[PDB]
């Protein structure tokens, strides 16, 4: 993007992704460990 | 302009 403002959210916040933001503990099965 | 959004 031009980068005059919020350089990044627009980098993929659009049809290029749909704003993913996923993968925040998707494999976080972690509980007590043992 | 670069409507990435």
């Amino acid at each position: 993007i031009t980068x005059i403002s919020l350089c990044x959210p627009g980098c993929k916040x659009g049809a290029l992704m749909g704003c993913n933001m996923k993968x925040a503990x998707c494999n976080c099965s972690i509980h007590v460990s043992k | 302009a670069x409507k990435x959004x």
